[PDB]
RNA sequence: ACGGACACAU
RNA sequence: AGUAGUAACAAGAGCAAUGUGUCCGUCUCUGCU
């Protein structure tokens, strides 16, 4: 279910998944930063 | 009002406010003071979290611009998105799951935060909010336009500068509601419909037993 | 780590059409665009598979087969071919590739099939270690009813099990809802610990858990046992004319055995009272009866079942009685008083006509089990006084709903709001007393303000409960108080000693009449396990539909023997023990009035020659299995209790119960052919009749040379030499003379 | 023997047999009497008290929680944007696409009743703009039978429906023979 | 069961001639409005749309 | 939940 | 011609509803003892 778009749902899920993985020690800080910057690049495209 | 809110708040705050009003099924021009109150709640929820980081050593810092945020912002997102966030957090930190959707989550103190913004007294709305939220280990924080804020159990996890900046912004917004006159309607404002458009109304009028000229006359009969 | 999917999403967002779709389609609209199909629809897969298997390559598989399966068989078959495109991730595959993999592919040490499909291996273990008895041939009376094809978990319903499955398999996707049971929580923690480090796909895990936890039902025609392990072999165990005796492999279920012990107890109790020694027959039947191929008296020495008819079977043998009955699962133990049951036609709260069964008579109660206690003073439709106890404050509030359903006054029967159908979707009669129970559990505001208040005196040791949830010390509801310590244990949970007599009334060493046979609930449930009353006092399978057919089936084949007993010394014929289980279908006050009518009909067939109807002697004969009365009243039909519904049986002509068929030359009972009586139609089909009316002779069809018409009840003031026209029943009139 | 009228919106000839002359033989008739229908429904309500209210409450609870994708449960649906049958999910996706291209964005909430509000609001649109499947024919030679055949190539094309044409398509039931 | 013994009982095995062609959407409109009597008027207007649309239908 | 097959009525 | 049957195929675009129930599943060849 949902009213947000598929892309917003995917980016929100990717951000919270990377944050929970960084809290649980299952990824590194560089991987967390690279996932968050990939999400910011996708949002830079999605703005246009 | 309408143009007051669109001249006073940031475009992202108004964007999330418009998306929130649309998700709850109401245009911003039909409810203008509710749009202003929603933009107020969103702006306080964003000033609670902006430039507030946790470093690699677990110590909260305040910046201007290799850091991770201290707060996860749950107010503003869609409802199932926010429940995905809340469920993932409750499954990592194995706590109880809140019954209502909160507004923030603090990773440092590991606590869900609820933010209220009032025009009335702080303590009455605070006790009604603590009665509505009775049964959960949330942290309530009520801010007012008057310049007072109430915490939960007189404990503070935010510092002095950020809370003073929130109260400064709320005092400036309250005085801005006075000079354009729209504080009388603001401070004193706290079902399904299905109509027929005119072409379908004429189609309805032509769909009856032959002794009826109106669909509503037949519905009354 | 999650970097690949965000890189792939970046790659897809860089395409313009994909970005427009991902930014304009919501999650709700993705359910619509997921099923978008623009080609022509493929129809007829049976015909298509018939001709596609003549081709070389009917199978489409992924391109990884090019690395796993060679292009050439040892026999020289081509196993796969590349498609007409260039960069397709899909190859066309011959079924010889499937045979090559099954004979020469990589052997795996890890197979997942016995864990995912553990339900079917449970089924095969039940069949392989099962035992077959003989096959008996008789008319199977199946009844269509809702049974379980998957038993599910006992602690869960279907929706609770689906929410447990979502919490176990996909815990971060459950949304707003939580798990609202402690049983859900324990099953969820158990399944989460069981399914750690599983390399199975999560959807297959979810379907495996649905095979384990979700209860499925279907409407099926069942003749025997209805537990879920006897329903899976329903194709093997029953047919239209035969029954295969089968015991499944393994240990039986406890709640299934607890139910079918009660049903087998009530049959043996109800059969026994229409014997000449109701104790010696009950002991003869209890020692031979078996449940799921296990003897009854070995079950009656280890079962904690507290029921009224079970207690007669134990007090006859010598097992000690834990005297209580169960509503809602609580021990409803009586103290003092005595009642008797007789149903009536009362009205309910949703304006529906209901046939309730209300216990008329004073009964003192000590109702207590596992959470609280209650001492209910109660008579006829009157909750007088209930000093109810508890352990926690909230568990008294739910048991307050429990007692006020059992009260059944003229207040709770008319304080029902909502929709409470006492029938189901197949017009099947649900029992009423459990339907008010499951309804008032969450709708309780109509049972707290219609009940009112009653004034009380300030005595210590007593608390109160208001309508609005207030504990009080000045006023409270009618007949309900609140205590603190209550009544202690080891007096309800002691199995006391008793003694039985010749007529099964169970009294203790003091002389409290604790069980009488008149207090046995005369309901016919369907059992979860089969019951073999291997006795000469019963029939093969019990049931009110089976007692009707088997009795008439026995008179028809023994008709050459029974007609001679009917002709001379007829009272030896009426006293047959084959005729005795038929009397459990007749109501109690109707038995002596029916035999007195029937034997009076049978005597007029003898004193008037030529009026011998062998088809009507057969029909009336198992209604004479009782000492008669001298009540000269007229009957047009005899009622018969089958599943609560009183079926009528007409003295003259066919019915839905006893239908003679001239075309087949047969008697049809309840839709089951029970055999040709004697085939003596030419000696039969007379004119004068004598076994329809009491003291009257039907003389042919209707004729108005004698005056007006009468009815069956209005023939009391007649005389000698006087004929008349009477509506005989079923839309016709006959000339009728009251004889000398 | 009923009344004939011309529809003001579609322009069609409509026959009204309701409350018509009572039949005088045993032929099939369509002259149903509205008062007798209302009397029978009133008797059904009288013999079943609380039936209509319970059923209406269940329908009210189900209206508010029904999504648009429930309409994808169907089989072959008449697609008014193509004047042809399509599968139900395809037909719904084409309808939602044409609606949101024309400014009917209530169905973006995902509830079925907002889609129904958009369906009723689209009849006021004076000019619908839909996407149609056209074809481009070309005479080629078949390579395995040496016979000149016609190559059909389907593309998309945007047309403008009128108000009456859209209203006729929105009330159109496509027909076929039951096999 | 709901019969006395002085009663004939006959069963019709019945079909109806041209069932769908002799039904009427205006009668369905009256049925829907009487079933939903005393209900919210948005609900009565929503449930009336399908008989109104079937009263004005065309057949391709 | 979704899909397929079959039956029946329209 | 033939299949067929209220209209078609005999090559040159293959037109599958609604409601209910039951059952199953989860992406260059032709050989039935
Ligand atoms: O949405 C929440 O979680 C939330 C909502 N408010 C109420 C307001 N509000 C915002 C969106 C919304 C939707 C429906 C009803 N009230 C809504 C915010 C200001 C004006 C009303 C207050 C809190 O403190 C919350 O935490
Ligand atoms: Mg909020
Ligand atoms: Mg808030
Ligand atoms: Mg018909």
């Amino acid at each position: 279910i949902g009213m947000a778009s598929m892309l917003d749902a995917m980016l929100s899920r990717a951000r919270i998944d990377a944050r929970i993985d960084l809290e649980s020690g299952r990824i590194s800080s560089q991987d967390f930063s690279e996932i968050t910057n990939t999400c910011k690049a996708i949002e830079a495209l999605k703005r246009q | 009002m309408e143009n007051f809110v669109r001249t006073n708040f940031n475009p992202m705050i108004l964007e999330r406010a418009e998306k929130t009003m649309k998700e709850y099924g109401e245009n911003p021009q039909n409810e203008g003071n509710k749009f202003a109150a929603i933009s107020t709640h969103m702006e306080v929820c964003f000033m609670y979290s902006d430039f507030h980081f946790i470093d690699l050593e677990g110590n909260t810092i305040v910046k201007e611009n290799m850091l991770k945020h201290r707060f996860e912002i749950i107010e503003g997102q869609e409802r199932n998105i926010a429940w995905t966030i809340v469920n993932s957090i409750c499954n990592m930190t194995e706590n109880s799951k809140p019954r209502f959707l909160p507004d923030l989550y603090d990773y440092k103190t590991n606590k869900f935060i609820e933010i209220g913004v009032t025009r009335r007294k702080v303590e009455d709305y605070y006790y009604e909010k603590a009665s509505k939220l009775k049964g959960e280990n949330v942290y309530i924080h009520i801010f007012s336009f008057d310049g007072e804020e109430m915490a939960t159990d007189d404990e503070y996890i935010l510092d002095e500068e950020s809370r003073a900046r929130i109260k400064t912004r709320l005092f400036v917004l309250r005085q801005e509601l006075a000079t354009a006159g729209l504080w009388d309607s603001f401070r004193q404002s706290e079902e399904e419909e299905f109509s027929y458009p005119p072409t379908f109304q004429r189609l309805a009028n032509q769909s009856l037993p032959p002794s009826f000229k109106d669909y509503h006359q037949f519905k009354a009969y | 780590s999650g970097m690949e999917r965000i890189k792939e999403l970046m790659e897809m967002v860089k395409n313009s059409r994909m970005r427009e779709i991902l930014t304009t389609t919501s999650v709700d609209h993705m359910a619509v665009i997921k099923k978008y199909t623009s080609g022509r629809q493929e129809k007829n897969p049976a015909l298509r598979m018939k001709w596609m298997m003549a081709m070389k390559y009917p199978i489409s598989a992924s391109s990884r087969i090019r690395e796993m399966i060679p292009e050439k068989d040892e026999d020289g078959n081509t196993l796969w071919t590349n498609t007409k495109d260039a960069g397709s991730n899909r190859v066309l595959v011959s079924p010889n590739a499937v045979t090559w993999w099954n004979r020469a592919g990589p052997v795996s040490d890890v197979v997942h099939y016995p864990r995912v499909y553990k339900m079917y291996f449970d089924r095969l273990e039940r069949l392989t270690h099962g035992t077959f008895g003989p096959v008996k041939f008789y008319n199977q009376v199946k009844v269509r009813k809702r049974v379980d094809i998957n038993p599910g978990h006992k602690d869960l319903t279907s929706r609770e099990a689906q929410e447990v499955i979502m919490e176990v398999v996909f815990p971060n996707e459950v949304g707003a809802r939580t798990l609202s049971s402690d049983a859900q929580l324990t099953i969820t923690k158990e399944k989460k610990e069981e399914l750690k480090n599983c390399k199975i796909s999560p959807i297959m895990v979810a379907y495996m858990l649905e095979r384990e936890l979700v209860r499925r039902t279907r409407f099926l025609p069942i003749a025997g046992a209805t537990s879920s392990t006897y329903v899976e072999v329903l194709h093997l165990t029953q047919g239209t004319c035969w029954e295969q005796q089968y015991t499944p492999g393994g240990e039986a279920e406890n709640d299934d055995l607890d139910q079918t012990l009660i049903i087998a107890s009530r049959n043996i109790v109800r059969r026994s009272i229409v014997a000449i020694d109701p104790l010696a027959s009950l002991l003869s039947m209890c020692h031979t009866t078996s449940i799921s191929s296990e003897p009854l008296v070995e079950i009656l020495r280890s079962n904690p079942t507290d029921e009224q008819a079970v207690n007669i079977c134990k007090a006859a043998l010598g097992i000690r009685i834990n005297n209580s009955f169960s509503f809602g699962g609580y021990n409803f133990k009586r103290v003092k008083g005595s009642s008797q049951r007789t149903e009536k036609a009362v009205l309910t709260g949703n304006l529906q006509t209901l046939t309730m069964t209300i216990f008329e008579g004073y009964e003192e109660f000590n109702v207590s089990g596992k959470r609280a206690s209650a001492v209910l003073k109660k008579g006829a439709q009157r909750l007088i006084q209930a000093i109810i106890g508890g352990r926690t404050l909230e568990d008294i509030l739910n048991l307050m709903i429990t007692l006020m359903v059992f009260s059944q006054e003229e207040k709770m029967l008319k304080a029902v709001r909502g929709d409470l159908n006492f029938v189901n979707r197949a017009n099947q009669r649900l029992n009423p007393m459990y339907q008010l129970l499951r309804h008032f559990q969450k709708d309780s505001s109509t049972l707290l303000k219609n009940w009112g208040t009653e004034e009380i005196d300030p005595i210590m040791g007593i608390a109160g409960i208001m309508p609005d949830g207030t504990i009080n010390k000045t006023q409270t509801l009618m007949g309900v108080r609140l205590s603190q310590g209550g009544v202690d244990e080891y007096s309800f949970n002691e199995r006391i000693r008793v003694n039985i007599d010749k007529y099964l009334r169970v009294r203790n060493e003091k002389g409290e009449l604790l069980i009488s046979p008149e207090e046995v609930s005369e309901a016919q449930g369907q059992e979860k396990l089969p019951i073999n009353y291997n006795s000469s006092l019963m029939w093969e399978v019990n049931g009110p539909e089976s007692i009707l057919t088997n009795t008439y089936h026995w008179i028809i084949k023994n008709w050459e023997l029974l007609k001679t007993q009917w002709m001379t010394d007829p009272t030896v014929l009426y006293n047959r023990i084959e005729f005795e289980p038929f009397q459990t279908l007749i109501p109690k006050g109707n038995r002596a009035i029916y035999s007195g009518f029937t034997r009076t009909l049978f005597q007029q067939m003898r004193d008037v020659e030529g009026t011998f109807d062998s088809i009507q002697i057969i029909k009336l004969l198992p209604f004479s299995a009782h000492p008669p009365s001298l009540g000269r009243t007229q009957f047009s039909s005899f009622t018969l209790n089958i599943r609560g519904a009183p079926l009528r049986l007409l003295i003259r002509g066919n019915s839905q119960v006893f239908n003679y068929n001239q075309m087949e030359n047969v008697i049809i009972v309840l839709g089951k052919s029970v055999g040709s009586p004697e085939r003596s139609i030419l000696t039969e089909s007379s004119s004068i009749e004598s076994a329809v009316l009491r003291g009257f002779l039907i003389l042919g069809k209707a004729n108005s040379k004698y005056g007006p018409v009468l009815t069956i009840g209005e023939l009391d003031k007649l005389g000698r030499g006087e004929k008349a026209n009477v509506l005989i029943g079923q839309g016709d009139t006959v000339l009728v003379m009251k004889r000398k | 023997r009923g009344i004939w009228k011309t529809n003001s919106e579609t322009g069609a000839q409509q026959l009204n047999p309701i409350d018509g002359p009572l039949p005088e033989d045993n032929e099939p008739s369509g002259y149903a009497q509205t008062d007798c229908v209302l009397e029978l429904i009133e008797g059904l309500d009288r013999s079943h008290p609380g039936l209509f209210e319970t059923a209406c409450q269940e329908t009210i609870d189900a209206i508010q929680q029904t999504r648009v994708d429930k309409l994808t449960q169907g089989r072959q649906t008449y697609d008014w944007t193509l004047n042809r049958n399509q599968p139900a999910a395809t037909a719904l996706a084409n309808t939602i696409e044409v609606f949101r291209k024309n400014g009917y964005k209530l169905n973006e909430s995902g509830r079925l009743i907002d889609f129904l509000k958009d369906v009723l609001l689209s009849f006021e649109n004076d000019s619908m703009e839909v996407t149609t499947h056209f074809q481009k024919k070309k005479r080629i030679r078949d390579n395995h039978s040496k016979k000149m055949i016609t190559q059909r190539t389907i593309g998309k094309k945007r047309v403008k429906l009128t108000k009456k044409n859209y209203l006729i398509r929105a009330l159109t039931l496509n027909t076929m023979t039951k096999d | 069961a709901k019969s006395t013994d002085e009663e004939l009982s006959y069963t019709i095995t019945g079909d109806n001639t041209k069932w769908n062609e002799n039904q009427n959407p205006r009668i369905f409109l009256a049925m829907v409005l009487r079933i939903t009597a005393g209900q919210p008027e948005w609900f009565r207007d929503l449930l009336a749309v399908a008989p109104i649309m079937f009263s004005n239908k065309v057949a391709r």
